[PDB]
């Protein structure tokens, strides 16, 4: 049948209870979603190995032992390790980090032992050790003996089994750095795979596999859930469905007595989730995600970037060819470019534009805020730039978005930047892209070649760029029936995009407070003209005279050379 | 030797190493995954699991599961060494040939060759774990030696080695017969010439080994009734007082280093005799039980260096001084105090021998299962060396115990008035029969499958001669 089961039939297939009630294992492949690639790099990995040995002896080679996996918390490292056991229906002895560092001193190391030694006994066999940066953390941090004990043992152990075993180990670690860095070395855990946040159709899918039992009501819009939840890792999505539910029972609690024992079933039939339960949820939601780099998906086309054709060409030229077709430049062994660096007036979008370029090759994409890279600087936060740069390398390919990169490159941050840009692979298709608004400022040790030597001027946008992104901010705001923009564009000379979200927030500011007062005397669905003149003389260039001056001034004087 | 080392012990030893002893375990309530796959309750229990032990109350690892631990713990197979042996016997004699360039001991020690503190601590395996008697008799008669003359006995047991199942990996010595050595027994003790005693032993053990038996222990009555009318005997030996003085320690120690346990994981290629002793002093009631010591292996080889002499206090054992030929080093005793923490306490001066000791446990097979005694025997022809008692070995008690049952048949009861130790080694020490004689006599008395064997035996020359000599004696 199903999940290695061999309508009392269908349940038997899977196509006292309490045991297998609270022991729901055997989690398959059907459940989980939005993480179709890392999936299949993890099957690719471990079915082929065990389950038709036959190929690689064939061909003569060892397939790889050690399988290190890591993300951020609460994305569903351990339940995707425990599916891919339980689907591919082979041994699998599980080792959970804190456990084995929880025993009187000299029986860790028994338990490690034991657990390898039995997975060698009955191979095929999958050794998941959960948690292994609680086991082998970073050789500083944990001086104490026993921990080196056990870091010792578990290398022993990790080197002294690849011979003519079936045997594979899957770990689990929050960061790359945090493991000892002996154990990403050759015959060891070697191939690593990254698991970024889901975008908004894994968010779809993970809503879809929460929200199944659940008895929702029939006016559920999950997909305006998914497009409003961006960070949302698995764990909290499963914590809004949570509180959702906890919001129908309080709603509910009037028509309850809590004193009574038991509960009418009559009552339990009207238990039926809202959307307003959702929004209140999310309300009360607490996503923590993107408190640390992770690498994102983004979805940005070249629709939401306003005029910059010329831009947007030598982007292409740049980025797509190389990416998309390797085969001319081996044939003129030419080497792609390396990075490139924006520069111009803040707010002029220089970011979307960098979204765009990673979409359009299909790359995933690691954004590094200036405040991150000084946190790094004052070596207060958890993770680094050579963290930041093998993540980047494991989940190849990728654009690697510096941000507000002045603040750095007024020293120890740069100097180990370039070190490892140096030491990147060149043929590997990792771009590393920057963003500042001091061009002289940054520091000219970045620009030498085989660094962001490609520079970039991002100019303000014109009366088309300007039109462009009033109509493309305006699409989720209605508008009353033929208004032009035309005259606010033509009106808006020497602004910058944000200044025109500016403007629009401010009228939809009006719109709404007149809504407001009109609901509370007692009616606005429509934003009249009148809103947006009020904004518009309610609104100002965020760009100096001065520094346009020296900005166009630079691009001349770079252009002359 | 590139490898495990060559070399052939018991059978026993053998068929240990072969199996796993690996206890199973079903699926624990606290297990969270699928039916297969196992996490860290649900593994097969290890042979020397401490745990499972002190639930089960017992109190030592049964040395093949101590092997097991061993060979676990290292040697990892097809690489990392070249087979370092596991097992190494303690030696504390001084290298008398090290010279990094300093001459011999009597004048002249590095730091290299200067033999390190000793710190004494309780054994945790026993050789032979259970040591059991096939019939009362056997012991019962040791003490009407006693009970008929008064004075104290001693004697060397034989027998052989077995199997255990209620431990895991389990040893038993099983005793058939007990031999009673030529001794001065007096009232608070006994005295016997060592040189005679082990002359006529090489012997007695020639024949023994001949008969299939072999020497594995020494029982030995420490009794003194008490002024009660029925029998009672005074408890002198339990927790507050000593169980085996200072002085029955180093005897045992040196029995033990001279009966060395051949094994196949040591350099030297021994470790650790398989030799119990048995001691008798009654229970804290009025009965007579037995019980059974080991002396731990440090001891063993803590006395071969001298380093150790009796001392007046019952309890404990005097250290001896430094001098040319005999270096001692200094002895820490580590006990647990009561808070749970180690401590080490210098006991030059005299320390305590229960650190000296591991604990057997004597038995008896059960009464109705299946009976492989070897001697349908223990009630007859007198033991050895009773001179003191009316018994005496002759060929008029001969005439009296197996001539009229020989003269006219019975094959049953001559079979068994003929499977008697020390009636099959009085007759041989009588040399009436020959060499192949005396083998088809012996493998007729101790061994099923007897008819044609006995048979042969009475047809033969040398029986007849020896039952015309018996009727001609009175
Ligand atoms: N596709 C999915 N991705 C992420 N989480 C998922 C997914 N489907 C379901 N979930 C739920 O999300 C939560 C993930 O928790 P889980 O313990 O697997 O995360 P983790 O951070 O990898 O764990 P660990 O503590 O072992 O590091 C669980 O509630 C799981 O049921
Ligand atoms: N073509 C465009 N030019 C300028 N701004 C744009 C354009 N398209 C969209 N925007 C808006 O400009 C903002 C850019 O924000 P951000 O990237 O943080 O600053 P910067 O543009 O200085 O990098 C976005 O909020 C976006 O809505
Ligand atoms: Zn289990
Ligand atoms: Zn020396």
């Amino acid at each position: 049948g199903k999940k290695r089961k061999d309508r009392v039939v269908r349940n038997n297939l899977r196509i006292n209870r309490e045991d297998e009630e609270n022991n729901m294992n055997e989690v398959g492949y059907d459940d989980i979603g939005g993480c179709r690639k890392q999936m299949a790099q993890i099957r690719e990995m471990v079915e082929l190995p065990l389950r038709h040995p036959q190929l690689f002896k064939a061909i003569g080679i060892k397939p790889p032992r050690g399988v290190l996996m890591y993300g951020p918390p609460g994305t569903g490292k351990t339940l995707m390790a425990r599916a891919v056991a339980n689907e591919t229906g082979a041994f699998f002895f599980l080792i959970n980090g804190p456990e084995v560092m929880s025993k009187m001193a000299g029986e860790s190391e028994s338990n490690l032992r034991k657990a390898f030694e039995e997975a060698e006994k009955n191979a095929p066999a999958i050794i998941f050790i959960d948690e292994i940066d609680s086991i082998a953390p970073k050789r500083d941090k944990t001086n104490g003996e026993v921990e080196r004990r056990v870091v010792s043992q578990l290398l022993t152990l990790m080197d002294g089994m690849k011979a003519r075993s079936n045997v594979v180990v899957i770990a689990a670690t929050n960061r790359p750095n945090s493991i000892d860095p002996a154990l990403r070395r050759f015959g060891r855990f070697d191939r690593e795979v990254d698991i970024g946040i889901p975008d908004a159709t894994g968010r779809l899918e993970v809503l879809r596999i929460h929200t199944k039992n659940m008895k929702l009501a029939d006016d559920v819009d999950l997909e305006a859930l998914a497009a409003e939840t961006h960070g949302y890792v698995g764990a909290d999505i499963a914590s809004l469905c949570s509180e959702a539910a906890m919001q129908q029972i309080r709603e509910k609690m009037d028509l309850i007595d809590l004193d009574e024992d038991e509960i009418d079933a009559e009552v339990l039939d009207s238990l039926g989730v809202t959307m307003d339960n959702f929004r209140f949820a999310l309300g009360n939601s607490n996503p923590s995600a993107l408190r640390e780099t992770v690498v994102e998906s983004v979805n940005v086309t070249w629709d939401d970037v306003g005029g910059l054709d010329e831009i947007k060409e030598e982007l292409k030229e740049t980025v797509e060819y190389p990416v998309l077709h390797p085969d001319q430049y081996t044939k003129f062994g030419l080497s792609p470019s390396k990075g490139v660096l924006f520069y111009g007036p803040p707010g002029t979008g220089k970011t979307l534009l960098a979204k765009a370029v990673a979409t359009e090759v299909s790359a995933n994409f690691i954004s590094v805020k200036g405040p991150e890279l000084l946190s790094m600087w004052y070596g207060e936060s958890e993770s680094n730039i050579r963290d930041i740069f093998d993540k980047a390398r494991a989940a190849a390919p990728t654009v690697v978005f510096l941000d507000e990169l002045d603040s750095i490159a007024k020293d120890r941050v740069v100097n180990q930047l370039l070190t490892e840009m140096d030491g990147m692979n060149a043929k590997k298709n990792v771009f590393v892209i920057g963003a500042t608004n001091r061009p002289d400022q940054i520091d000219p040790a970045i620009l030498r070649p085989g660094r962001l030597d490609q520079l970039i001027y991002v100019p303000l946008p014109d009366e088309n760029a300007r039109l462009s992104i009033l109509n493309a901010q305006l699409r989720k705001t209605p508008l009353e029936p033929g208004l032009e923009l035309t005259a606010i564009a033509k009106a808006t000379q020497g602004f910058s995009g944000a200044d025109l979200l500016y403007i629009v927030q401010r009228a939809a500011k009006y719109a709404i407070k007149d809504s407001i007062e009109a609901h509370r005397q007692h009616p606005v669905p429509y934003i009249t003209k009148e809103h947006f003149a009020e904004a518009m003389k309610t609104a100002k260039r965020s760009v100096s005279d001065a520094e346009l001056r020296r900005y166009e001034a630079y691009s001349q004087q770079m252009k002359a050379s | 030797r590139y490898g495990p080392l060559r070399i052939k012990e018991l059978a026993v030893d053998e068929e240990l190493e072969k199996e796993d002893g690996l206890i199973p375990r079903q699926k624990s309530k606290l297990c969270k995954h699928g039916d297969r796959g196992m996490c860290e309750y649900c593994s097969p229990l290890p042979p020397w699991d401490k745990e499972y032990h002190e639930k089960n109350k017992i109190k030592h690892i049964s040395f093949h599961s101590y092997l097991k631990k061993l060979n676990e713990n290292a040697n990892k197979k097809e690489n990392g060494s070249s087979y370092i042996s596991p097992l190494s016997e303690p030696d504390f004699r001084i290298n008398k040939r090290c010279h990094n360039g300093h001459e011999p001991w009597p004048r002249g020690i590095c730091s290299k060759c200067q033999p390190s503190a000793i710190t004494l601590q309780q054994q945790e395996f026993r050789m032979v774990d259970h040591v059991e008697f096939q019939k009362s008799e056997i012991i019962n008669e040791f003490i009407q030696a006693w009970r008929y003359t008064g004075m104290q006995r001693f004697g060397y047991m034989y027998g052989s080695y077995s199997k255990y199942d209620n431990t895991p990996l389990g040893i038993k010595a099983v005793v058939e017969a007990i031999y009673e050595p030529p001794q001065h027994d007096e009232q608070d003790g006994l005295t016997m010439d060592v040189e005679q005693v082990k002359n006529e032993m090489l012997q007695i053990d020639r024949q023994a080994q001949e008969m299939g038996l072999s020497r594995i222990g020494l029982i030995f009555t420490d009794l003194s009734d008490a002024g009660a009318g029925d029998g009672s005997v005074f408890c002198k030996r339990h927790k507050d007082s000593f169980f085996l003085s200072s002085l029955e320690v180093i005897m045992a120690a040196r029995h033990q280093t001279r009966h060395p346990n051949v094994s196949k994981y040591s350099e030297q290629g021994f470790f650790s005799s398989k030799f119990v002793t048995c001691v008798i002093s009654g229970n804290l009631e009025g009965e007579i039980d037995i019980s059974s010591y080991q002396v731990s292996t440090e001891a063993e080889a803590l006395v071969t260096a001298d380093m150790i002499s009796g001392s007046t206090f019952p309890s404990m054992a005097y250290i001896n001084d430094t001098t040319d030929e005999r270096y001692v080093p200094e002895i820490f005793y580590m006990k647990s105090n009561e808070y749970g923490i180690t401590v080490k306490e210098n006991a030059k001066p005299a320390f305590p021998v229960d650190y000296l000791l591991v604990t057997l446990t004597h038995g008896f097979p059960n009464t109705d299962t299946e009976t492989n005694s070897k001697f349908v025997s223990s009630t007859g022809f007198p033991w050895s060396n009773r001179q003191a008692m009316g018994q005496s070995q002759d060929y008029q008690e001969l005439k009296k115990y197996l001539f009229n049952v020989a003269s006219s048949g019975d094959f049953n009861l001559l079979h068994e008035k003929i499977s008697n130790f020390h009636l099959l080694l009085y007759i041989n020490s009588l040399q009436i029969l020959s060499p192949d004689e005396w083998k088809l006599l012996i493998e007729s008395a101790v061994k099923n499958e007897w008819e044609e064997s006995l048979l042969k035996l009475v047809s033969s020359a040398g029986w007849q001669t020896l039952v015309m000599i018996l009727q001609e004696s009175g």
